[PDB]
């Protein structure tokens, strides 16, 4: 069976953990320990293909994790996530994309730019501005809400689709 | 640094 190795990155507070859990376990966690980096697996169907997602929800901390490095060396696609009510998280996106380019030594890594928390009225990073950024990277941009599950499947599945394309 | 702010921001 085919495995897709994904890495969810982004500034703190943006919703990396909520997006992953609401994907893997279909529920919205109110609080999930800030410190916790953990990988998540699940068998899903994407475009009529039964595959296994192997997702690393990153924590960004200093202490050495052999697993983290394993996900950086072999990870195939990335979600660069920010909150639409958190301007500073959008300003942090470039730093993560540059990191990813460093790890693969490639400007062409399958990535998805995600604006989480689309359920919230207070919006400081508007669509066009996020569309400008995603267009300058060459990647899909997807609006999500881990709270109401909106866009949650598309964000991860679009990443798997960017991975298939890169694979030929 | 997820580890500390967590649900907030920074
Ligand atoms: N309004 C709203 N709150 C969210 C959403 N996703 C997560 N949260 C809340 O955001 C907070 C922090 O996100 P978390 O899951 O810990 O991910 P982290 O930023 O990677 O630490 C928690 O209170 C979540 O319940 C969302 O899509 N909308
Ligand atoms: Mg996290």
């Amino acid at each position: 069976m085919t495995e897709y190795k994904l890495v969810v990155v982004g500034a703190v507070g943006v919703g990396k953990s909520a997006l992953t859990i609401q994907l893997i376990q279909n529920h919205f966690v109110d609080e999930y320990d800030p410190t916790i980096e953990d990988s998540y697996r699940k068998q899903v169907v994407i475009d009529g293909e039964t595959c296994l997602l192997d997702i690393l929800d990153t924590a960004g901390q200093e202490e050495y994790s052999a697993m983290r490095d394993q996900y950086m060396r072999t990870g195939e696609g990335f979600l660069c996530v920010f909150a639409i009510n958190n301007t500073k998280s959008f300003e942090d996106i470039h730093h993560y994309r540059e990191q990813i380019k460093r790890v693969k030594d490639s400007e062409d890594v399958p990535m998805v730019l995600v604006g989480n928390k689309c359920d919230l009225p207070s919006r400081t990073v508007d669509t066009k501005q996020a569309q400008d950024l995603a267009r300058s990277y060459g990647i899909p941009f997807i609006e999500t809400s881990a709270k109401t599950r909106q866009g949650v499947d598309d964000a991860f599945y679009t990443l798997v689709r960017e991975i298939r394309k890169h694979k030929e | 640094l997820y580890d500390v702010a967590g649900s907030d921001k920074y």
